[PDB]
RNA sequence: AGAACUGGCGAUGCGGGAUGAACCGAACGUAGAGUUAAGGUGCCGGAAUACACGCUCAUCAGACACCACAAAAGGUGUUAG
RNA sequence: GCAGUCAAGCGUUCAUAGCGACAUUGCUUUUUGAUUCUUCGAUGUCGGCUCUUCCUAUCAUACCGAAGCAGAAUUCGGUAAGCGUUGGAUUGUUCACCCACUAAUAGGGAACGUGAGCUGGGUUUAGACCGUCGUGAGACAGGUUAGUUUUACCCUACUGAU
């Protein structure tokens, strides 16, 4: 499980691709495990799995649907220890939908949240936090 | 039709003394005493002698007469409960796992505790009623026994528990788990 | 158990079932005691495994 | 929507149908007394919580013409044949 | 539009688990017609937005019955409206069709709820263009583009306050 955090990538949000699958942003247009509520756009926040559409990428790797899991937030949440933190940008790392990472690298640092949930993605990244 | 008059017969044994005032029945035995309001039916008592005793219905429908008859069976159940008694016996059934029952002492109030049924975690409490004595039998294998003066006391308790041992989202033609009554008779 | 199964039989399996409400009746019963259907007396045994 | 015979409303109040142009009773100067119509007599409400023989118990009873709805098909509910 | 009765048949065998021909009895007023009673000294008119409440013929959630219910999944039925029933691409659209999430994305009423609440894309004034029709003026439930949305201080209702 995960405990809440602060939502800042609604649908729409563009992200940029943190692994070496080809891809260069993610698209985001739907988040797991999310609620309904009437005009009410659904978000995601670290460590979320979502649906993406490639935008600028390889060609084989654009104009389908594809999960996705973001492992940096540039929108500030408060961890339990009181800390209040963010990220500099958003980045998300292409993932089947049972986890498994399409790449096999991740570049720049990986939120701890993410890193709990997914093993796959705490395998692939060098610094957490 | 609206019978004219319609009786019944109570045999009371040697040893059995029946006091009835106002449909309140009490019997006396050498098991114990049983008590019973009827101030529902509209029925007469009269004593013939020590060994018989009527109970009639005078311009009935069929309905009422109906009833005569139910009170002459609850008022012998009472007599053969005091000189008699009832034993109830149940079996204990199952495919795979083991059901525990044992007798427990929850704040003075003994309660029968029912486990593994099934493999479920979950801890089954029935209460037992008074007057009913449960021992577990020797010399056969997951048998129960229920022992009491009133059949009804002994009955729904043992219902109690075979109702507590249903079987929930499954087929039950093929999940025949469960503690079911197996005989029914007297103690004596 | 050939002893036990038919005894667990009688109560889960040896009934009758009403065709117009689905409930579950004595295996020698002529009507259903169920009003929603009427004490119908269209009865059906139920179905062995 | 359109015809036939008669009675009505329109042109008409009054008692009754809770309420209503047409149904029921009855048609109208101003008053008194008596008797009734149709409809009613547990209380609202004037008048028997009258008498008599039965039937019915509904975990969506039933209750009065016009009139403000219910059918086919069923029930070892109960009653008579 | 929805629900019954009968049971020739389907269902490997077996009418009625689940379906069901030939016939036949109903219910509903969220379809469309039929009619012309009310309104032409005028009851503001399509859809959406916003917001409340109601109906159950129940999509999901609670508890159950039934199966051709081993398990898993699913199907049929009962008590139930307590609680929920969404985010988007195209279209003025109601409707429809796809993408995606979700326990589920159920159907309806309230003057076809709701314009002195909004909005004005559509329809339905006057400008203009095209096609077909007409000798012509002009016509088209055919297409296209541009086109003023007024007033509450009164009574009541409601929300708060003496
Ligand atoms: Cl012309
Ligand atoms: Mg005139
Ligand atoms: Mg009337
Ligand atoms: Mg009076
Ligand atoms: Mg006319
Ligand atoms: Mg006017
Ligand atoms: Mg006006
Ligand atoms: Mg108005
Ligand atoms: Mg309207
Ligand atoms: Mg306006
Ligand atoms: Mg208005
Ligand atoms: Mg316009
Ligand atoms: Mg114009
Ligand atoms: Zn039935």
């Amino acid at each position: 499980t995960k405990f809440r955090i602060s939502l800042g990538l609604p649908v729409g949000a563009i992200m940029n691709c943190a692994d070496n699958s080809g891809a260069r942003n993610l698209y985001i247009i739907a988040v797991k495990g999310s609620g309904s509520r009437l005009n009410r756009l659904p978000a995601a926040s670290l460590g979320d799995m979502v649906m993406a559409t490639v935008k600028k990428g390889k060609p084989e790797l654009r104009k389908k649907v594809m999960p996705a899991i973001v492992v940096r937030q540039a929108k500030s949440w408060r961890r339990r220890d009181g800390v209040f933190l963010y990220f500099e940008d958003n980045a998300g790392v292409i993932a089947n939908p049972k986890g498994e990472m399409k790449g096999s690298a991740i570049t720049g640092p990986v939120g701890k949240e993410c890193a709990d949930l997914w093993p796959r993605v705490a395998s692939n990244s060098g610094v957490v936090v | 039709m609206k019978y004219i008059q319609t009786e019944q017969q109570i045999e009371v044994p040697e040893g059995v003394t029946v006091s009835i005032k106002s449909r309140i029945v009490k019997v006396v035995g050498p098991r114990g005493t049983l008590t019973k309001n009827l101030k529902h039916i509209d029925v007469t008592f009269t004593k013939v002698n020590n060994q018989l005793i009527k109970v009639a219905v005078h311009n009935g429908g069929r309905k009422h007469v109906a009833a005569l008859r139910t009170v002459k069976s609850l008022v012998d159940n009472m007599i053969t409960g005091v000189t008699k008694g009832y034993k109830y016996k149940m079996r204990y059934v199952y495919a795979h796992f083991p059901i525990n029952v044992n007798i427990v002492e929850k704040d003075g109030a003994k309660f029968i505790e029912v486990r593994n049924f099934l493999g479920d975690k979950k801890i089954r409490n029935v209460p037992v009623r008074d007057g009913v004595t449960i021992e577990f039998s020797t010399n056969v294998k997951d048998e129960i026994v229920l022992s009491g003066n009133s059949v009804e006391d002994v009955s729904q308790n043992a219902a109690d528990l075979q109702q507590i041992c249903r079987v929930r989202n499954k087929d039950i033609r093929k999940f025949l788990d469960g503690i079911y009554v197996s005989h029914k008779g007297f103690i004596t | 158990e050939p002893s036990l199964k038919a005894l667990a039989s009688k109560y889960n399996c040896d009934k009758s079932v009403c065709r117009k409400c689905y409930a579950r009746l004595p295996p020698r019963a002529t009507n259903c005691r169920k009003r929603k259907c009427g004490h119908t007396n269209q009865l059906r045994p139920k179905k062995k495994l």
